[PDB]
RNA sequence: GGCAUAGUUC
DNA sequence: CAACGGGCGGAACTATGCC
DNA sequence: CCGTTGTT
Protein backbone atom coordinates (compact mmCIF):
# COMPACT_ATOMS: atom_id res chain seq x y z
CA UNK A 1 0.00 0.00 0.00
CA UNK A 2 1.51 3.31 -1.14
CA UNK A 3 0.66 5.89 1.50
CA UNK A 4 1.66 9.56 1.67
CA UNK A 5 5.29 8.75 2.41
CA UNK A 6 6.02 6.61 -0.64
CA UNK A 7 3.76 8.68 -2.90
CA UNK A 8 5.34 12.03 -2.07
CA UNK A 9 8.86 10.57 -2.06
CA UNK A 10 8.39 9.14 -5.55
CA UNK A 11 6.96 12.49 -6.63
CA UNK A 12 9.85 14.42 -5.05
CA UNK A 13 12.61 12.33 -6.64
CA UNK A 14 11.66 13.54 -10.11
CA UNK A 15 11.42 17.19 -9.09
CA UNK A 16 14.82 17.13 -7.41
CA UNK A 17 16.26 15.48 -10.52
CA UNK A 18 14.76 18.24 -12.68
CA UNK A 19 16.17 20.90 -10.36
CA UNK A 20 19.62 19.32 -10.68
CA UNK A 21 19.25 19.27 -14.46
CA UNK A 22 18.29 22.95 -14.58
CA UNK A 23 21.12 24.08 -12.30
CA UNK A 24 23.54 21.99 -14.38
CA UNK A 25 22.34 23.61 -17.62
CA UNK A 26 22.58 27.09 -16.12
CA UNK A 27 26.05 26.43 -14.71
CA UNK A 28 27.37 25.16 -18.04
CA UNK A 29 25.88 28.09 -19.96
CA UNK A 30 27.28 30.63 -17.48
CA UNK A 31 30.68 28.90 -17.31
CA UNK A 32 31.41 28.48 -21.02
CA UNK A 33 31.86 32.26 -20.92
CA UNK A 34 34.30 31.71 -18.06
CA UNK A 35 33.31 34.94 -16.30
CA UNK A 36 31.90 33.68 -12.99
CA UNK A 37 29.10 31.60 -11.46
CA UNK A 38 26.38 32.13 -8.86
CA UNK A 39 24.30 29.70 -6.80
CA UNK A 40 21.07 31.48 -5.84
CA UNK A 41 20.38 32.56 -9.42
CA UNK A 42 20.93 28.95 -10.56
CA UNK A 43 18.10 27.38 -8.52
CA UNK A 44 14.43 27.46 -9.55
CA UNK A 45 12.33 26.88 -6.43
CA UNK A 46 9.22 27.22 -8.59
CA UNK A 47 9.95 23.72 -9.93
CA UNK A 48 9.51 21.96 -6.59
CA UNK A 49 6.81 24.27 -5.26
CA UNK A 50 4.59 24.20 -8.35
CA UNK A 51 5.16 20.50 -8.97
CA UNK A 52 4.09 19.39 -5.52
CA UNK A 53 1.21 21.88 -5.43
CA UNK A 54 -0.09 20.83 -8.86
CA UNK A 55 0.13 17.10 -8.22
CA UNK A 56 -1.73 17.50 -4.94
CA UNK A 57 -4.28 19.91 -6.42
CA UNK A 58 -5.34 17.95 -9.50
CA UNK A 59 -4.69 14.33 -8.53
CA UNK A 60 -2.80 13.44 -11.71
CA UNK A 61 0.24 11.85 -10.08
CA UNK A 62 3.07 13.03 -12.30
CA UNK A 63 4.44 15.95 -14.23
CA UNK A 64 2.05 18.39 -15.88
CA UNK A 65 3.47 17.84 -19.38
CA UNK A 66 2.87 14.09 -19.11
CA UNK A 67 -0.60 13.96 -17.56
CA UNK A 68 -1.64 11.31 -20.11
CA UNK A 69 -0.15 8.19 -18.50
CA UNK A 70 -0.28 9.85 -15.08
CA UNK A 71 -2.55 7.85 -12.79
CA UNK A 72 -5.51 10.01 -11.80
CA UNK A 73 -7.51 9.41 -8.65
CA UNK A 74 -4.97 10.10 -5.93
CA UNK A 75 -5.43 13.24 -3.81
CA UNK A 76 -9.19 13.60 -3.70
CA UNK A 77 -10.96 16.50 -1.97
CA UNK A 78 -11.93 15.63 1.59
CA UNK A 79 -15.54 14.63 2.22
CA UNK A 80 -17.18 16.74 4.93
CA UNK A 81 -20.83 15.67 4.92
CA UNK A 82 -20.59 13.83 8.25
CA UNK A 83 -17.89 12.86 10.71
CA UNK A 84 -18.25 9.23 9.64
CA UNK A 85 -17.81 10.35 6.04
CA UNK A 86 -14.62 12.20 6.99
CA UNK A 87 -13.16 9.23 8.87
CA UNK A 88 -14.04 6.66 6.21
CA UNK A 89 -12.52 8.96 3.60
CA UNK A 90 -9.30 9.32 5.58
CA UNK A 91 -9.03 5.52 5.93
CA UNK A 92 -9.43 4.34 2.33
CA UNK A 93 -7.64 2.09 -0.16
CA UNK A 94 -7.71 1.75 -3.94
CA UNK A 95 -7.03 -0.97 -6.52
CA UNK A 96 -5.69 0.51 -9.77
CA UNK A 97 -7.49 -2.12 -11.85
CA UNK A 98 -9.53 -0.58 -14.65
CA UNK B 1 6.32 25.83 -49.23
CA UNK B 2 5.21 28.32 -51.89
CA UNK B 3 8.05 30.65 -50.86
CA UNK B 4 10.61 27.83 -50.88
CA UNK B 5 9.52 26.58 -54.31
CA UNK B 6 9.69 30.15 -55.62
CA UNK B 7 13.13 31.07 -54.26
CA UNK B 8 14.78 27.67 -54.78
CA UNK B 9 15.49 25.00 -52.17
CA UNK B 10 18.11 22.31 -51.48
CA UNK B 11 16.12 19.33 -52.90
CA UNK B 12 15.36 18.05 -49.37
CA UNK B 13 13.76 21.05 -47.66
CA UNK B 14 10.95 20.73 -50.21
CA UNK B 15 10.50 17.03 -49.44
CA UNK B 16 10.50 17.55 -45.67
CA UNK B 17 7.99 20.39 -45.99
CA UNK B 18 5.78 18.24 -48.22
CA UNK B 19 5.82 15.52 -45.57
CA UNK B 20 5.02 18.05 -42.84
CA UNK B 21 2.06 19.48 -44.76
CA UNK B 22 0.85 15.94 -45.44
CA UNK B 23 1.04 15.20 -41.71
CA UNK B 24 -0.89 18.36 -40.82
CA UNK B 25 -3.68 17.67 -43.31
CA UNK B 26 -3.93 14.01 -42.31
CA UNK B 27 -4.15 14.91 -38.63
CA UNK B 28 -6.79 17.52 -39.44
CA UNK B 29 -8.89 14.79 -41.06
CA UNK B 30 -8.24 12.13 -38.39
CA UNK B 31 -5.94 12.43 -35.38
CA UNK B 32 -5.74 8.75 -34.43
CA UNK B 33 -3.56 7.04 -37.07
CA UNK B 34 -1.36 4.24 -35.69
CA UNK B 35 2.21 5.43 -35.23
CA UNK B 36 1.95 9.20 -35.79
CA UNK B 37 3.36 12.27 -33.98
CA UNK B 38 -0.14 12.92 -32.55
CA UNK B 39 -0.21 16.70 -32.99
CA UNK B 40 -1.01 18.84 -29.95
CA UNK B 41 -1.32 22.59 -29.47
CA UNK B 42 -0.89 23.59 -25.80
CA UNK B 43 -0.69 21.96 -22.36
CA UNK B 44 -0.20 18.58 -24.08
CA UNK B 45 -3.87 18.15 -25.00
CA UNK B 46 -4.34 16.40 -28.37
CA UNK B 47 -6.59 18.01 -30.95
CA UNK B 48 -10.12 17.06 -32.04
CA UNK C 1 8.80 10.77 4.69
CA UNK C 2 9.85 14.17 6.04
CA UNK C 3 12.33 12.67 8.50
CA UNK C 4 14.13 10.21 6.22
CA UNK C 5 13.04 10.07 2.59
CA UNK C 6 13.79 13.64 1.54
CA UNK C 7 17.23 13.44 3.14
CA UNK C 8 17.95 10.15 1.36
CA UNK C 9 16.77 11.57 -1.97
CA UNK C 10 19.04 14.59 -1.55
CA UNK C 11 22.03 12.43 -0.57
CA UNK C 12 21.72 9.81 -3.32
CA UNK C 13 21.71 12.48 -6.03
CA UNK C 14 25.07 12.40 -7.87
CA UNK C 15 27.14 15.57 -7.45
CA UNK C 16 27.42 17.87 -10.44
CA UNK C 17 41.34 24.28 -16.99
CA UNK C 18 39.10 25.50 -14.16
CA UNK C 19 36.57 23.10 -12.64
CA UNK C 20 33.49 23.58 -10.46
CA UNK C 21 31.87 20.95 -8.24
CA UNK C 22 28.78 21.00 -6.02
CA UNK C 23 27.61 18.64 -3.29
CA UNK C 24 24.40 18.99 -1.27
CA UNK C 25 24.99 18.13 2.38
CA UNK C 26 21.82 18.19 4.49
CA UNK C 27 18.35 19.70 4.67
CA UNK C 28 16.17 21.75 7.03
CA UNK C 29 12.48 22.44 7.52
CA UNK C 30 10.99 25.31 9.48
CA UNK C 31 7.41 25.36 10.71
CA UNK C 32 4.95 26.62 8.08
CA UNK C 33 5.11 30.35 7.42
CA UNK C 34 3.50 32.88 5.09
CA UNK C 35 5.38 35.46 3.02
CA UNK C 36 3.71 38.72 2.01
CA UNK C 37 4.86 35.03 10.11
CA UNK C 38 3.30 31.70 11.02
CA UNK C 39 0.19 30.75 9.05
CA UNK C 40 -2.55 28.89 10.88
CA UNK C 41 -4.55 26.23 9.01
CA UNK C 42 -7.81 28.14 9.46
CA UNK C 43 -6.26 31.24 7.90
CA UNK C 44 -4.97 29.05 5.07
CA UNK C 45 -8.53 27.81 4.52
CA UNK C 46 -10.11 31.26 4.68
CA UNK C 47 -7.64 33.05 2.40
CA UNK C 48 -7.33 30.28 -0.24
CA UNK C 49 -3.65 29.85 0.62
CA UNK C 50 -1.49 26.71 0.72
CA UNK C 51 -0.28 25.29 4.04
CA UNK C 52 3.39 24.58 3.40
CA UNK C 53 6.89 24.89 4.83
CA UNK C 54 10.17 25.88 3.16
CA UNK C 55 12.88 23.29 2.55
CA UNK C 56 16.50 24.42 2.82
CA UNK C 57 19.74 22.64 1.92
CA UNK C 58 23.47 23.08 2.45
CA UNK C 59 25.36 23.32 -0.85
CA UNK C 60 29.15 23.47 -1.09
CA UNK C 61 30.95 25.16 -4.00
CA UNK C 62 34.51 24.18 -4.93
CA UNK C 63 36.90 25.40 -7.63
CA UNK C 64 39.90 23.49 -9.00
CA UNK C 65 36.12 25.06 -0.60
CA UNK C 66 33.19 27.46 -0.14
CA UNK C 67 30.07 26.57 1.84
CA UNK C 68 26.56 27.92 1.23
CA UNK C 69 24.18 27.34 4.13
CA UNK C 70 20.37 27.34 4.09
CA UNK C 71 19.79 27.44 0.35
C1' G D 1 -17.12 29.94 -21.94
C1' G D 2 -15.00 24.91 -23.12
C1' C D 3 -11.74 20.48 -21.59
C1' A D 4 -10.34 17.02 -18.00
C1' U D 5 -10.80 14.35 -13.22
C1' A D 6 -13.36 12.81 -8.83
C1' G D 7 -17.59 11.52 -6.01
C1' U D 8 -22.90 10.26 -5.68
C1' U D 9 -28.24 8.59 -7.12
C1' C D 10 -31.19 4.96 -9.87
C1' DC E 1 0.04 -18.93 -39.59
C1' DA E 2 0.90 -13.94 -38.15
C1' DA E 3 -0.06 -9.02 -37.74
C1' DC E 4 -3.53 -5.21 -37.59
C1' DG E 5 -7.81 -2.74 -36.30
C1' DG E 6 -12.49 -1.84 -34.06
C1' DG E 7 -15.51 -2.96 -30.72
C1' DC E 8 -17.14 -2.85 -25.94
C1' DG E 9 -25.03 0.76 -20.98
C1' DG E 10 -28.53 3.67 -19.81
C1' DA E 11 -29.97 8.09 -17.45
C1' DA E 12 -29.10 11.93 -13.78
C1' DC E 13 -26.72 15.27 -9.87
C1' DT E 14 -22.59 17.82 -7.39
C1' DA E 15 -17.53 19.50 -7.00
C1' DT E 16 -12.47 21.20 -8.52
C1' DG E 17 -8.37 22.35 -11.57
C1' DC E 18 -7.01 24.41 -16.02
C1' DC E 19 -6.76 27.00 -20.69
C1' DC F 1 -12.64 -11.40 -29.25
C1' DC F 2 -12.61 -11.81 -33.88
C1' DG F 3 -13.09 -10.00 -38.86
C1' DT F 4 -9.33 -8.27 -42.96
C1' DT F 5 -4.78 -8.52 -45.36
C1' DG F 6 0.14 -10.31 -45.79
C1' DT F 7 3.44 -13.58 -45.81
C1' DT F 8 4.71 -17.88 -46.58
Amino acid sequence: LDLAGPLLAFLFRGMFKNLLKEVRIYAQKFIDRGKDFNLELAIKTRIISDGLKYSLATGNWGDQKKAHQARAGVSQVLNRLTFASTLSHLRRLNSPIG
Amino acid sequence: LRRNEQNGAAAHVIAEDVKLLQFHVATMVDNELPGLPRAMQKSGRPLK
Amino acid sequence: FIQMSVQRIVEDAPPIPPRYLLKFEQIYLSKPTHWESPMMPNEARLRNLTYSAPLYVDITKTVIQTQHQKT
